[PDB]
């Protein structure tokens, strides 16, 4: 494996990456280098004896190919079911190191062949020496003696892990050495493929400086490559991580299938001897009936699994250091988190990912409970909030994701809410018409503006946009559904600026949870996210705003979302109904929630409460002979209705009473009543209500 | 409402139910048919329906009608009076079904109320008239003749039994009921030969019995058909652009014209294929209907044929049969939302999809997948198979879950084979240039390029006035459901009329076909590669070859897809000895072979299955080479075996008008752009409709041949095994022990994952062909006719730049014309559960939800309660029995079973810590005759053990630390989770893997199917267990579902103690800070504040026994703050404001805070309950963690409707360790992710049974 590694370094700096060991070494120029980075190459060897690079943009490409096909290369994985469980093999394991390279792919000797097969030196295990002494004797009672076998007993299961251990330890050192050393010999392996793909890309640069282009682009290809850089050392590192995952699970699982059993094997012809010695001192006791004495070697003997100690866990945690502890309290995936507190008239608002953005906020900013959380509300116009970090300044090759939850208390103008442009590149949100509108713009003139409708105001919204230059995939997704799925091929660096500045412009707005992510997003995180945000328990009304007693609301059913209840005098009874078609104009009824804590401002789930209706103060009842809901001028026949929510339906609420769900009914001559519902043949979104400030 | 009547085939004519009816096709030529009106103006005719056919075509032939349908003849059926009745009695039988449920009850009644109109294209607008074959139908009074109204006319089958249709009467070419104005409507009809279809597209999971077939609902079939005659009635069966089929190549399905009409009727993603223009054409032409007919009322004065009628009664009953509106003068007039809301409900509505989901049924996926061969039902009024409320999936009978009523495979006793012999298919005869029959229902379905509108070309012209006009295809069915009056009757016009006296109609004509069609092809593909998979019955020693041609030479040469070792494998040929160890070897092989797959992470895919391309060899010569390699550089245009022309018309420019009046010149430019935006989703929606006529079809068909690819591969191994057994002697025979049932169910098993694997593959690729090589070349015109629009519009306003004093609206003009419309998929589109023995508490029982009808048997001495927690003691009558079905039950031979719970054992007792040791008692136990598994506990481990029938045991086990200071698992619950495989049994503890050990030796396992919940064993009195949340799954569990469902299960409103029970309000707790694990709290002597000092700890006895003290410390409290919720309920919820108080002496002292500190930190002030201004007393409980967990956050708050947060309580320490309020907390429990040993993380421990000194 050595030699493979030394294959891989080079001195000059127009060398050459090939894939035949041999043809590397037998070559008297020494101008080749060993590399098992098949995509690369092949793609190298795809555009040879094309046009030269001479614009910027083949360039940009050219560089964004080559990223996305080491990180391709060096991170691909193979799951196979192991007896432990699964294991991310690492295909291209075998061809560096020379390790299972006979033929075939690596992965398919690799499960025709335990993983003791990577090492060179197995079978290394030694029995140690065992000196089990036997029981010394003096007779004494059942009562005694029972206390001092017992005593023996545990001393046994003593002695018997001290084996154990012993054989744990042997494990670590014979065993796992040579797995570590796999692992110091792989990860010296990444690194040489990352010095030699960062030496092409900085020959190729090299060799464009020597161009006719302006400086101002010659700079910005520069900068493009520095951050690339960075990018390529992530995809290394998550490499390593694979790397060291994979071989540790190997190990443990070595020491599982192949050193256990032998220990097993071991004890078992040890386990005969204690026994015996124990019976022998049993017998020669006098003052114990027979009877006695076969329960006594009953209990005192011992099978085999009275000495089986293996637990993957722990070995799992033997092999965990302070240091891997630091790395996982140390691991983010969050270049900007905000924190918002309003204390005792001394609001902060932080960056607390790890990354320590300057945040530079005016005094005018205040802070309302927005969904589950403080949030920015920026109501004074032409007020800022500005986010500075080196690392907004993105590029050409590095995937990230904006995700916050936005409130507009104004109208439709178009109207600037972030953006990170610097003259024409970056990316920008804006209202335009009743909408959002979002636009990424890279500095050789494409542009992709997408335009998200139904973002119309006095809402709460959920945004969530998410861009992967590996797959060259723009995502957006608003609440808990996926808006667009468009493709960014054709966008090349878009390096815009180290701060992102957000402004209001006449329009005032609430801002919550302000997160940026160098990482691309799934629908299933952003669906997790959305609901459970809104699991708080607090119940909202149809904006999203928390509900709160006293105001005055309108009342809709899931079902009909455009009509609102009203009331209508029957059999000299006044019970709430649903607004024909033809008569779709009368003004809804309002209602009021009442509380037994008055004081109480903001309602929670399973709150008992009383409905209260707007000229005699009329509350809500429960008839007893069509079980439909009637109204009585009197708090105290009112029933005390209990109110709830459904988890996936955050904004609608649901009204309980004896356990029995408040429901609407079928069709009953241009009606529809509010019923305290039983059947079945309900449909189950017939009892989900929305209350809408009035 | 409606009421649906009873009778016999035999009951005396009434004239009033029972009548001698002349059906329109008679042509005055006699013929008369009894006739019963099963309800209001529906009639039913038991007879075969002979109006077109040909007497001799009922009789099978050479011959077919339909080029889609495996037909069934049988003259003989329906011959005898017996066999009428039969068929009468299922009819009311199924029209009861329908009404027993809103939405048929409002079908039903939508039917009535929908009354053809009087007169039809040949009539004057201003009367009446009834002398029509589509209106009135001749009976017979005398022992002359009388005339009535009818709606709905049901017959017998045809000559084909399996294919229902409905017909609506035409005259001299036009048909009444396409104009608006309805007619009469024939069906015919069989509830006993119904279809059957599969469920390939559906994954369930490693199910045995999925993808097995199942069999439609005659009702379903039934509402379908209705829902034909619905469109009839209301004058809304408009013809339009069909979607003919491609017949060009010689791999491509052939099939008549299909309308929009039976797509949307179907439902699902159907309604997707036709294109939004087709859309607003057939809107336009019913809205033309509607409106015709609204003119006809309003000038209709006087009736002719019949002096009698009201007119009144009737121009009021078309009124709300067409959701007209009556002005006040008396005027009809339209109204648009109330058309709209009529015609969305009839079309998208009114859908077999829907119905099925409302009635839950199951149904074919798609319009377009195929169909097998028809099945007779034994018998549908045996309410053991079929009742009305539950149809044949009967909760009682166990057939609820997954459908199970309808599975070919499970109700096996419902239902009957059909001869192929009395079959009829239409088949392709292939012949190489030797001759291979195909049906024509398994080619490739591919819609031509004339299909599809292109309307979108035609110029448009912009007002102020025009509005964007956007059909969506759906309709919430609930709002249909709600809108259903099961009180309110009819008041219909007497059926009674003049008799007919015009006859003239137009009969149908129909003839046979050639059900054999001769082709010559050289082209070997996934129709030769299949047929090379097969063999014949008769072939018994058979070999598996990985040469296609060697396999099409030789008959007992059978292809194979698989690695070469699988085919050598399965050749091998082995002693008596070996061969159950080589039938398990090779049954998990194959078992792996499939399952094969390759990760994606370069598209916008996840998985590749590399054998698709050796097994059918589709497309261009997908075998030859390495198929990963070919997919990853050429896309998946490989696999489609033909590349479609794509239709993208040239958007036509618009034509604005010029109208001096600013406002009414601004409000055309808004009215341009949205119309652009209509262009933009009409175009997605042409792409889409193309993309799903023409590619996804050609994917539906690669999965079909990959399913029957491995059903052949299954066939072929098991035809191999039973040759070989046959083979061996009769004592080797007897010496081995296999049951063909487990190879056959793992088989099952394998296949279903394999085709989950495939079809996610699939669909991937056939989205992202979509997403890549169809719609970027219709943005491409599209942004053209973007450019084209802004210029136009740029000159227009230039044009009238001296009037609309304009630059805000070329401003808006560039702003909307830059950005594009995104796409939108899901506009077009629309637990493990692998599980048999859940166990959930019902009422004051236990009870099985899996769907299975598991008997339990529960004892008095077992206590319940609401949180699904019973309790085990050491009594006789503590014993929990569960008989399970023999059906379902885990495989005895390759042993794949899970088993998950969660559980509690007490503390060991201090002075009995040698019976705790050494006595073993198991908890559950599930043997017959010394074999079987059981769960067993010595103390300090949890024993699972596996015994087979020779003996051979098997055990894995868990040990829980008892020398740690605060153990996390003595006796608070924990999730055990036992999983086992053929080689492996493991175990793994709340999501954790903890140990597993290698049963390779392992024989056969025989199920006792009874398991016993007991204690048994030499417990001592005071044992006792606790167990929540039993439940078995019939195959091996993975790590990740392993803690999806650890996580999911232990997601609770509630809050929980340090036991893991729920937290209550006014009970005694001792408080446990998981920071300082080693602390507890103590007033301070003098002080008001709580001193931190440090647990005791045992040191009494023994060096093998450690743990520290628990019940120590000052005992708090949690008192409701407001008590607003009711006091039924005591157990505390998240974010709930409450008081932390603590019992000191006699007296109840509170927790307080300062109102205002300096420092970060600042002490409590314990003190009496008071109020003051200085202190804050409401504190807010909270559980910032997302992982599971048994701690909680104190968080101190000025109001509840206050936003100002205090801090949190924790302890700190410069040594002098102090139970304090922090504001830094505040940000720590924020950075993800959580710290669980923060000080602030608190936990309650209150008096339990189950911890003793």
């Amino acid at each position: 494996p050595i030699n493979y590694l030394q294959a891989q370094n080079t001195n000059n700096e127009k060398f050459s990456l090939s894939s035949d060991f041999v043809e590397v070494v037998s070559s008297k120029d020494k101008s080749l280098v060993y590399s098992f980075l098949s995509n690369v190459m092949f793609y190298l060897d795809s555009i040879k004896d094309n046009s030269p690079i001479d614009t910027d943009k083949k360039y940009y490409l050219w560089l964004r190919e080559i990223f996305r096909n080491y990180s391709f290369d060096i991170t691909a994985t193979q799951e196979i079911n192991t007896d432990c469980g699964i294991n991310k093999v690492v295909t291209w394991f075998g061809k560096a190191l020379n390790i299972l390279n006979t033929s075939d792919s690596f992965v398919e000797e690799f499960q025709n062949l335990g993983p003791i097969s990577l090492i060179n030196k197995k079978e290394n295990l030694s029995m140690p020496i065992i000196e089990i002494y036997g029981i010394p004797m003096l007779g004494l009672p059942l009562n005694d003696l029972n206390e001092k076998l017992f005593n023996i007993y545990l001393k046994n299961i003593l002695y018997f892990k001290k084996v154990y251990f012993n054989f744990l330890d042997q494990w670590w050192t014979e065993y796992y050495s040579q797995y570590f050393d796999l692992i110091c010999m792989a990860k010296q392996s990444i690194l040489a493929q990352e010095k030699l793909i960062k030496q092409i890309i900085q020959n190729k640069l090299q060799d464009l400086f020597k161009a006719d282009i302006s400086m101002d682009k010659l700079n910005l290809m520069n900068l493009a490559t520095e951050k690339t850089f960075i990018d390529l050392s992530n995809e290394s590192q998550i490499a390593i991580n694979n790397i060291n995952d994979f071989l540790n699970k190997s190990a443990i699982c070595v020491f599982d299938t192949n050193i256990y059993p032998k220990f097993i094997s071991f004890m078992e012809q040890c386990i005969n001897s204690v026994n015996s010695n124990v019976t022998a001192f049993i017998q020669k006791c006098t003052n114990i009936t027979e009877d006695e004495k076969l329960q006594l070697i009953k209990l005192n003997t011992f099978m085999n699994i009275d000495f089986e100690f293996f637990d993957i866990q722990s070995i799992k945690d033997l092999i965990t250091s302070e240091t891997d502890l630091i790395k996982e309290e140390k691991e983010s995936d969050y270049n900007l988190f905000l924190f918002t507190l309003q204390e005792d008239n001394n609001k902060v608002i932080e960056d607390i990912s790890g990354k320590n953005t300057l945040v530079k906020y005016s005094d005018s900013i205040s802070l309302v409970y927005g969904v589950n959380g403080d949030a920015l509300y920026l109501k004074e116009p032409d007020e800022s909030v500005s986010f500075s970090n080196k690392a907004f300044e993105n590029g050409l090759t590095n995937s990230f994701s904006i995700c916050f939850w936005l409130r507009n208390l104004g109208e439709i103008i178009t109207s600037k809410l972030i953006e990170n442009k610097a003259d024409n590149c970056g990316w920008e949100i804006y209202f335009e018409n009743n909408g959002l509108v979002f636009s990424i713009v890279d500095c050789n003139g494409n542009e992709e503006n997408i335009y998200l409708s139904d973002v119309i105001s006095k809402n709460w919204y959920y945004i969530s946009i998410s861009i992967d230059r590996l797959r060259n995939q723009l995502l957006i997704f608003i609440n808990d559904k996926l808006i667009a799925n468009q493709s960014i091929e054709q966008i090349l660096n878009i390096y815009s600026s180290n701060t992102i500045s957000l402004v209001n412009e006449n329009n005032p707005i609430y801002i919550e949870g302000l997160s940026i992510l160098n990482r691309s997003i799934t629908s299933e995180e952003v669906v997790n996210n959305y609901f459970s945000y809104l699991n708080n328990s607090y119940i909202r009304d149809i904006s999203g705003e928390r509900l709160e007693y006293n105001k005055t609301y309108e009342l809709y059913n899931y079902v009909f979302p455009e009509n609102s209840l009203y009331e209508v005098t029957e059999n000299n009874n006044i019970y709430l109904s649903i607004k024909d078609t033809n008569n779709l104009n009368i003004q809804g009824a309002k209602f009021k929630l009442i509380n037994i804590d008055a004081n109480k401002q903001y309602v929670q789930k399973w709150d008992e409460g009383v409905v209260c209706l707007l000229d005699e103060e009329k509350y809500v009842d429960i008839s007893s002979e069509n079980n439909r809901i009637q109204l009585v001028n009197s708090k105290d026949t009112a029933k005390r209705i209990i109110f709830n929510n459904d988890i996936f339906m955050p904004n609608c609420l649901t009204f309980a009473y004896n356990n029995k769900y408040l429901s609407l009914s079928l069709r009953d001559r241009n009606y529809n009543w509010m019923i305290c519902n039983n059947n079945d043949n309900i449909p189950k979104a017939a009892h989900l209500w929305a209350l809408k400030g009035i | 409402p409606v009421t649906i009547n009873n009778f016999n085939y035999n009951d005396p004519i009434d004239n009033n139910n029972i009548i001698m009816m002349e059906p329109p096709f008679a042509r005055g030529t006699g013929r008369y048919y009894k006739a019963f009106k099963i309800t209001d103006r529906i009639w039913i005719i038991p007879e075969r329906y002979t109006f077109g056919y040909k007497p001799e075509d009922f009789n099978k032939s050479s011959g077919i009608f339909n080029r889609d349908v495996c037909e069934y003849y049988d003259p003989d059926y329906l011959n005898t009076n017996d066999k009428k009745n039969i068929f009468l009695q299922t009819m009311i039988k199924l029209f009861n079904r329908i009404k027993s449920k809103p939405l048929g009850e409002k079908l039903l009644e939508m039917i009535i109320n929908g009354i053809p109109y009087l007169g039809d294209r040949r009539v004057p607008l201003e009367e009446f008239n009834t002398n029509i074959a589509s209106v009135t139908v001749n009976k017979l009074i005398s022992n002359r003749k009388k005339g009535i109204f009818a709606n709905l006319i049901i017959f017998g089958p045809g000559p084909v039994l399996n294919e229902n249709e409905t017909i609506d009467i035409g005259i001299q070419n036009h048909f009444a009921s396409r104009e608006g104005f309805g007619g009469i409507m024939q069906m015919k009809f069989c509830p006993e030969y119904v279809s059957v279809f599969n469920n390939v597209q559906e994954n369930k999971g490693a199910s045995i019995f999925n993808r097995r077939g199942y069999f439609s609902d005659p009702a379903l079939i039934l509402m379908h058909q209705l829902i034909y005659v619905l469109h009839g009635l209301y004058g809304i069966k408009v013809d339009d652009l069909p979607i003919v089929p491609n017949e060009k190549k010689f791999f491509m399905q052939s099939t008549d014209a299909i309308q929009a009409e039976e797509l949307y009727t179907f439902g699902g993603q159907d309604p997707s294929i036709i294109t939004p223009s087709t859309d607003k054409s057939i809107y336009d032409k019913v809205l033309q209907n509607f409106r015709g007919i609204v003119d006809r009322l309003n000038k209709v004065l006087v009736c002719i044929s019949d002096p009698n009628i009201n007119i009144n009664i009737y121009k009021n009953k078309f009124k709300d049969k067409y959701k007209f509106v009556e002005d006040s003068e008396g005027k009809y007039s339209i109204d648009v939302e109330s058309f709209d809301k009529l015609y969305k409900s009839l079309m998208f509505g009114f859908t077999e999809t829907n119905i099925a989901e409302n009635y839950k049924i199951k149904t074919r996926a798609s319009y377009f997948s195929d169909s097998l061969p028809p099945v007779k039902i034994k018998n549908l009024l045996d309410n053991e198979i079929y009742t009305i409320e539950e149809g044949f999936n009967i909760s009682d009978k166990d057939m609820e879950k997954e459908y199970r009523g309808q599975n070919k495979a499970i109700n096996k006793q419902a239902y009957e084979e059909i001869s192929k012999e009395h079959l009829a298919v239409y088949k392709i005869q292939m012949c190489k240039s030797i001759c291979i029959d195909v049906d024509n229902e398994d080619l490739f379905f591919i819609a031509d390029k004339n299909s599809f509108s292109d309307d979108l070309s035609k110029n448009e012209r912009i007002e102020y006035n025009t509005q964007s006009n956007y059909i969506e295809n759906d309709f919430p069915i609930n709002e249909l459901i709600l809108d259903t009056d099961l009180i309110s009757k009819i008041e219909l016009p007497s059926e009674n009329t003049e008799s007919l006296t015009d006859f003239n109609v137009d009969v149908p004509v129909y003839e046979k076909q050639p059900a054999i069609k001769k082709i010559f092809t050289d082209e070997n593909t996934i129709f030769q590669y299949l047929y090379s998979q097969t063999f014949p019955l008769d072939i018994r020693d058979i070999s598996l070859t990985s040469s296609f041609d060697d396999a099409l030479l030789f008959s007992n040469k059978v292809y194979s897809f698989f690695s070469m070792d699988y085919i050598k494998t399965a050749n091998k040929v082995v002693e008596a000895g070996l061969f159950a160890g080589w039938v398990k070897q090779i049954v998990n092989d194959f078992v792996i072979e499939a399952n094969k797959s390759n990760t994606m992470d370069k598209i916008a895919i996840s998985l590749i299955v590399p054998y698709i391309g050796l097994a059918l060899n589709v497309g261009n010569e997908t075998a030859k080479g390495n198929f990963e390699n070919a997919f990853e550089i050429a896309g998946a245009s490989i696999l489609l075996e033909f590349i479609p022309e794509l239709l993208i018309p040239v958007v036509g420019a618009f034509l604005l008008e010029s109208y001096d009046n600013k406002n009414k010149i601004i409000k055309t430019i808004d009215n341009a752009l949205t119309k652009r935006n209509e262009k933009w989703s009409d175009m997605y929606g042409l792409i889409v409709a193309q993309w799903l006529s023409t590619v996804n079809t050609q994917f539906y068909t690669i999965k079909e041949g990959m399913y029957k690819a491995l059903n052949y591969q299954a066939q072929a191994l098991e035809e191999i095994i039973k040759y070989r057994y046959n083979i061996y002697s009769e004592k080797e025979k007897s010496n081995i022990n296999i049951d063909f049932n487990d190879i056959n169910s793992k088989l099952n098993e394998g296949i279903n994952q394999a085709i989950d694997n495939i079809n996610n593959f699939i669909n991937g690729c056939s989205v992202s062909y979509l997403m890549k090589k169809m719609i970027p070349l219709a943005v491409e015109k599209l942004l053209d006719f973007d450019n084209t629009l802004k210029k136009n519009l740029l000159n227009y306003i230039d044009e009238n730049k001296l009037y609309l004093i304009a630059e805000y609206e070329k401003s808006k003009v560039n702003k909307y014309l830059k950005t594009i419309m995104p796409f939108d998929l899901s506009i077009y589109t629309n637990i493990l559960n692998n599980i048999i023995l859940n166990l959930r508490y019902k009422d004051n029982n236990l009870i099985d939800l899996s769907g299975y009808g598991a008997k339990v048997e529960v004892y008095d001495g077992v206590e319940l309660n609401d949180k699904n927690q019973f309790k085990l003691t050491s009594s006789a009558n503590s014993k929990i029995r569960v008989t399970q079905n023999q059906n379902i039950i885990f495989n005895s031979v390759f042993l794949d079973f899970s088993v998950s719970f969660w559980i509690r054992i007490p503390k060991y007792k201090n002075d009995g810590i040698q019976n705790y040791i050494h006595n073993e008692y198991t908890i559950i136990n599930c043997m017959k005759n010394n074999s079987g598994w059981k769960i067993s506990i010595r103390g300090n481990r949890i024993i699972w053990t596996l015994i087979d029938i020779n003996g051979k045991t098997k055990s894995v086990f868990f040990e829980y630390n008892i020398r740690e200071d605060i153990s996390e698992y003595i006796n608070r619950w924990f999730f055990v989770t036992i999983t086992n495989n053929l080689n492996n049994a493991k175990i793994y503890i709340n999501g954790k893997l903890e140990s597993n050990t290698d049963i390779k030796d392992i024989r056969e396992v025989i199920a006792n199917g009874e398991i016993i919940f007991k204690l048994d064993g030499d417990i001592d009195r005071t044992q006792f267990i606790w167990m929540k949340y039993f439940s078995i799954f019939n195959t091996e569990l993975s790590q990740s579902n392993i803690e999806e469902r650890y996580k999911i299960q232990s997601y609770s409103e509630y809050l929980k103690d340090f036991w893991g029970n729920p937290l209550m309000y006014n009970k005694e707790y001792y408080m446990f800070n998981a920071g300082n694990k080693n602390s507890y709290i103590k007033l301070k002597k003098d002080s008001p504040v709580g001193e931190i000092l440090t647990r005791s700890k045992y040191n009494q006895n023994s060096k093998y026994i450690n743990y520290r003290d628990l019940y120590i410390g000052e005992k708090f409290i949690i008192r409701r703050k407001s008590n607003s919720q009711s006091i039924n309920d005591d157990i505390v919820r998240k974010e709930d404001y409450i008081y932390l108080d603590f019992f000191n002496l006699n007296q109840e002292w509170r927790v307080y805070t300062y109102k205002y500190f300096k420092k970060e930190e600042e002490k409590l002030f314990l003190a009496p309950i008071s109020d003051s201004d200085e202190f804050y007393n409401t504190i807010q409980i909270k559980e910032y963690d997302e992982q599971p967990t048994y701690s909680c956050q104190l968080l101190f708050k000025k109001d509840e409707e206050s936003t100002d947060e205090i801090g949190l309580i924790g302890i700190h320490r410069e040594y002098k360790d102090y139970f304090c309020i922090s504001k830094w907390y505040l940000k720590e429990v924020k950075r993800k992710p959580y710290n669980l040993k923060l000080g602030c993380n608190w936990q309650f421990i209150p008096k339990d049974e189950g911890w003793t000194e």
